[PDB]
């Protein structure tokens, strides 16, 4: 809940950086809130940005940086799902129990379902993990949960 | 796929395209509601104990406390099969699957053992030949909710365990229960037919026993008027072998007296028709209904009943049954002769005391019939011989007593023929061949509460009480030898609890019906003398005896003392108690008929070697031994409306019935231990998403570690050796805590996707900055620089 | 910086008509003459003033490289520009390019955006980057 220098400098480039992307003046967007955070490593949901101040279009409150530990801060103490979480979740959606799952399902479960995801933010996680559809038609979500798990830069 | 499966079971995919409305059992539930008994709603906010809440259909707002909210199903559990199953089993529920099913078609629906049937009010395809193939042998999970299963599963359970079978089928009145008897008692001969018969025999048996055991009231146009115990015995190859009846309280008064609208037996409108012309006159009748006193005062004609070809029928069945002409004859002579017995009138002197008759072609008509001498028959009519110790005295009959007389005489006479006529059907259908076991079937009158109460209500609901307590006990053992088939255990008690007690207050020594008994060999008791010792003997003293309280609904009549009865406080009133229990029949007129010389007349009045109230109670001990040496099986009987339409719906009725049926107690029953349960192999499929950081990566173990997990109350649940023990609304909760940790975890992953993809544009944002930075600081420099009054004028000394 | 220096030189020189080595009022002051509308009171010496004292070359680079120091190259600026062009097409969107310019980083007003896209090459939609990085640097127009 209460940082280190070496986390509240890193903090300050990156909303910096988002200060910069939306005019120059020491104030950033309560629509950026999130993707601030997210670029600190914490995975923060739609509601609990909402919780904070957060909003939900562009152009409507700016908040300075001195207002943003209070926020980030608030934000670090979410709950951050787990593997074991997640499989087991689509583990419900698995008839066989051998960790298979329609693609369709897949697009289903992630825009249709809990705070849904825009069809586009769908399709590029896919290019990017190459989510590789087998013959039949279906997926290893055991890996494709690991790969959103294990980052872009893969260590 | 097929037409035979038209109304027994839905549709599995188009009750999954009921994708309309979504579900929140967060704001979905039940409430009271006076035109339809409950009320779909979405609660919408909360004040302490004060829910307020809008209607689904008219989009209304209302007030209700939160005592009175019931639970709500979710969609999956529509037109459920087994009601015993319903994640919430509750009144709102209940009322709701089956009015469910019901606008659907359905007419059978389960609910635990009970079998639940409502009144189609027009006739299905479900009971032919093709279907009954395909429930030959097949358990009651297996195939569509089905009379047909009720019964056949007796059947398989008669040979295999080799044991004694019972089918109980209760209800109100034209709820169904006579025609669903008929139904599982057709299914037999069907499959265990030995290969006129037997099988016949027994068909043929309902239409003289409706003849005279059935009337036309405001409820059923063919309501059986007597309780009917059947039994049907099957031989060691599983074959149909034997069969017998027994019968219980005939309703006696309707013989002389018709209310509005109803009529006495069919037989009187039988014999009325004039379909047989050429018996008109060994029974000495006009074919006129509407001409004798004892069956012109309701209504004298029935829809759906044609008079004229039933006697026909009648006619022929008796000699299906062998009846001889003689005998048969003999009936419709004594049941004749009632009708003049109605007929004969009296003369009251002028302003004195003794009486006269008026005539006698009525009392020579009767005596004609009867085989006796009509000047004998007027003498101890008018005035009386007794029997007083040593020196037997004469009494003199004032007018009314007469009358009176003449009224007992028909009841108690049609009661004595009656009897004959079950005897001789049973020596009928008693083909004296080895039985090894059978099958009854019970079909009486079901508890029934009204605005005014008496003697005759106390007994129906008497029996009731005590069949009851039968199935309490079947559940308690049924219950206890699956507990302790689990490892898991059990506790406590037996259902037959406060049962015991109101059985007591009535049956007991001291209790209700002894005092009646007791008080009716004194003649100068009074309505009020009773009325005295029952209130000394128990009121002040008894938890089940109190005294009358605020009205429950409008018009409830007059009242002197309350029951507590299994389904409810009945308030009952003792006016007359006396007179309806001990019949008064002249001792002189008996003794002429005793030596009458008709064979049946003869027969019906001899002696042996006596009183209402005791009859019954001892032929209800006797249905009960047998009962308690059977393997039961029940059917509850609903009528849904006071209308007769299909499909019609009405909510306070069909509560009502299920208040009284069984079910609801049932429920209660159950309740009192651990209803709903899961084998540990689901539990883990269903549940893990509930406590994965506990998971390893075996089935009653993974389980035992979720409870442990979620810190479960010990008393909730309880661990079988196969399955899981949950209390009542455990399993609900389970059900909400999954809804919410399904809904996180993935709005969870749906997080870290997001935050995967900033991570990765990241880099791109830097650089692009620098980028843009570039362009801005450049482009500004050209807007600059070509209007530096230097530059401008620099690059003008270069054109060198 | 190369071609550049040397080149100072020579413009240095006729930067004076007098070669007294240095700019005084008349040096600019008849040359620009040579050419067109001398300036007004106002502007020589605003001009000349810019220079704490006389014009010994060494204030005329530092001045003049003082006001483009802080410039780019060709290759650079327009590489830049395709930072945005991830395909490479050697052009960006109109609309695009005028929202990256007016409301993100160090943002344009109503005036530097009149004053940029007066003379834009921008055909079909498409805004050419490579054209103006040539027309802003002199090596087109
Ligand atoms: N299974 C059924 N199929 C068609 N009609 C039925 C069925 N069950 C009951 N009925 C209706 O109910 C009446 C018979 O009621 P019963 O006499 O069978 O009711 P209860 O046994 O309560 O006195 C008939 O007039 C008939 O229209
Ligand atoms: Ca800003
Ligand atoms: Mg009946
Ligand atoms: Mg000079």
């Amino acid at each position: 809940p209460k940082l280190s220098q070496d986390e509240i400098d890193d903090l300050k480039e990156v909303f910096e950086l988002f200060d910069f992307w939306d005019g120059r003046d020491g104030a950033v967007d309560a629509f950026k809130i999130g993707d601030v955070c997210r670029c600190l490593g914490i995975n923060p949901r739609n509601e609990d940005v909402f919780a904070v101040g957060g909003t939900h279009k562009m152009g409507e409150k700016s908040l300075p940086f001195e207002e943003f530990l209070p926020a980030y801060e608030g934000l670090m103490d979410c709950e951050q799902g787990t593997y074991a979480d997640y499989m087991e979740a689509f583990k419900t959606f698995d008839r066989e129990g051998q960790g298979f799952i329609s693609g369709a399902e897949l697009r289903h479960v992630l825009s249709g379902l809990g705070e849904r995801l825009s069809d586009e933010e769908v399709d590029e996680i896919i290019n990017l993990t190459d989510l590789q559809e087998d013959l039949e038609g279906n997926v290893k979500y055991e890996e494709f949960v690991k790969k959103v798990m294990t980052g872009p830069y893969p260590d | 796929n097929d037409p035979d499966f038209q109304y027994l079971a839905v549709d599995r995919k188009k009750m999954m395209k009921e994708q309309t409305a979504p579900f929140d059992g967060k704001k979905n539930c039940w409430v009271p509601d006076p035109k339809e008994g409950f009320a779909s709603a979405e609660i919408q906010s909360s004040k302490g104990e004060e829910i307020t809440v809008k209607i689904v259909s008219d989009n209304s707002t209302r007030t209700v406390k939160k005592d009175d909210i019931q639970q709500m199903n979710p969609p999956k559990f529509e037109k459920l099969e087994d009601m015993a199953n319903m994640t919430y089993l509750n009144e709102a529920s209940v009322l709701n699957n089956l009015r469910g099913r019901y606008t659907a078609g359905l007419i059978y629906t389960y609910s635990g053992l009970f079998c639940i049937a409502v009144n189609p009010y027009r006739r299905l395809p479900i009971y032919t030949d093709s279907v009954i193939a395909k429930y030959r042998g097949k358990r009651k999970t297996e195939i569509p909710p089905h009379l047909f299963s009720v019964a056949d599963n007796a059947y398989q359970n008669m040979v295999t365990d080799r044991e004694n079978q019972s089918c109980l089928i209760t209800g109100e009145s034209g709820a169904g229960k006579t025609e669903s008897t008929k139904k599982v008692i057709m299914y037999f001969a069907r499959v265990a037919a030995n290969l006129s018969n037997l099988e016949d025999q027994i068909i043929e048996a309902n239409p003289v026993l409706e003849a005279f055991g059935n009337a036309k009231t405001v409820r059923n146009n063919n309501s059986s008027r007597f309780g009917k115990f059947i039994r049907i015995h099957f031989g060691p190859t599983g074959k149909i072998a034997g069969a017998d009846i027994e019968t219980y309280l005939l309703e006696k008064s309707r013989v002389t007296y018709q209310q509005s609208a109803e009529r006495n037996y069919h037989i009187f409108y039988q014999i009325c028709s004039n379909a047989i012309p050429e018996l008109n006159e060994v029974m000495l009748i006009t074919p006129d209904s509407g001409l004798y006193s004892f069956i012109n005062q309701g209504c004298l004609t029935v829809d759906n009943i044609d008079d004229v070809e039933e006697f026909k029928l009648c006619d022929e069945a008796f000699d299906i049954l062998g009846f001889t002409k003689e005998e048969k004859t003999s009936m419709f002579k004594c049941t004749a002769s009632i009708l003049h017995m109605g007929e004969m009138k009296f003369k009251q002197r002028p302003r004195e005391e003794q009486a006269e008759s008026d005539g006698t072609a009525e009392a020579e008509k009767v005596a004609f019939l009867c085989g006796i001498n009509a000047g004998d028959l007027l003498k101890a009519l008018l005035k009386p011989k007794v029997k007083v110790g040593t020196e037997m005295v004469t009494k003199g009959q004032n007018l009314q007593q007469v009358i009176n007389s003449v009224g007992a005489l028909s009841k108690s006479l049609y009661d004595r023929m009656f009897n004959w006529l079950v005897k001789r059907v049973n020596r009928t259908l008693d083909t004296k061949a080895k039985r090894n076991y059978y099958i009854g079937v019970l079909d009486i009158a079901g508890f029934e509460i009204f605005d005014f109460n008496s003697f005759e209500q106390l007994c129906i609901n008497y029996t009731n009480e005590r069949l009851q307590q039968f199935f309490n006990h079947h559940m308690f053992v049924l219950e206890q030898e699956e507990y302790k088939k689990e490892g898991i255990q059990w506790e406590f008690i037996d259902f037959g609890m406060d049962l015991q007690m109101c059985i007591d207050l009535i049956e007991k020594p001291m209790g209700i019906l002894s005092i009646l008994e007791e008080e009716c060999m004194f003649p100068k008791a009074d309505d009020k003398s009773f009325q005295d010792y029952s209130y000394q003997n128990h009121i002040g003293k008894n938890r089940m005896f109190t005294k009358p309280g605020k009205p429950t609904r409008p018009n409830q009549g007059h009242a002197h003392f309350e029951l507590h009865h299994y389904a409810g406080n009945v308030p009952y009133s003792i006016a007359g108690w006396l007179d309806k229990n001990k019949d008064p029949i002249n001792e002189n007129v008996v003794s002429l008929l005793a030596v009458s010389k008709e064979p049946l007349v003869a027969e019906l009045f001899r002696a042996p070697d006596q009183t209402i109230s005791a009859v019954h109670r001892e032929s209800l001990n006797k249905l009960m031994c047998n009962l308690r040496r059977t393997n039961p099986h029940f059917v509850r009987c609903i009528i849904p409306n006071l209308e007769k339409d299909p499909g019609l719906v009405d909510a306070e009725l069909v509560l009502h019935q299920l208040q009284c049926n069984g079910v609801l107690e049932g429920i209660r029953i159950c309740r009192k231990g651990f209803p709903s349960r899961l084998i540990y192999s689901e539990f883990k499929q269903r549940y893990s998403i509930l406590a994965p950081n506990a998971i390893p990566q075996d089935g009653k173990t993974v389980s035992e570690k979720i409870l442990t997990g979620l810190q479960m109350d010990p008393s909730e649940y309880r661990l079988g050796t196969t399955k899981v023990f949950f209390k009542a609304g455990v399993l609900g909760n389970l059900e909400e805590m999954r809804d919410e940790r399904l809904s996180k975890i993935i709005s969870m992953f749906q997080a870290h996707i997001r935050g995967y993809l900033i991570r990765k544009a990241y880099k791109k944002l830097q650089d692009q900055r620098i980028g843009l930075s570039v362009i801005q600081r450049n482009i500004r420099k050209w807007l600059v620089l070509r209007n530096w009054q230097w530059w401008k004028l620099y690059a003008k000394v270069k054109p060198l | 910086p190369q071609k550049q220096i040397q080149e100072m030189k020579e413009a240095f020189t006729m930067i004076d008509q007098n070669r007294d080595g240095f700019i005084d009022i008349n040096d600019l002051k008849e040359m620009f003459s040579s050419l067109g509308r001398t300036p007004d009171d106002k502007e020589l010496t605003a001009m000349l003033k810019e220079a704490p004292g006389p014009l010994n070359f060494t204030m005329f680079l530092s001045i003049f490289s003082d006001k483009l120091s802080g410039t780019d190259s060709e290759e650079t600026i327009r590489n830049a520009f395709g930072m945005f062009d991830e395909l490479d097409t050697k052009k960006l969107n109109i609309e695009y390019i005028k929202d990256l310019l007016e409301n993100m980083g160090d943002n344009f007003n109503k005036d530097e955006m009149r004053m940029t896209f007066k003379e834009a090459p921008v055909e079909g939609g498409k805004f050419d980057y490579v054209r103006f990085v040539a027309m802003i640097k002199g090596s087109g127009d």
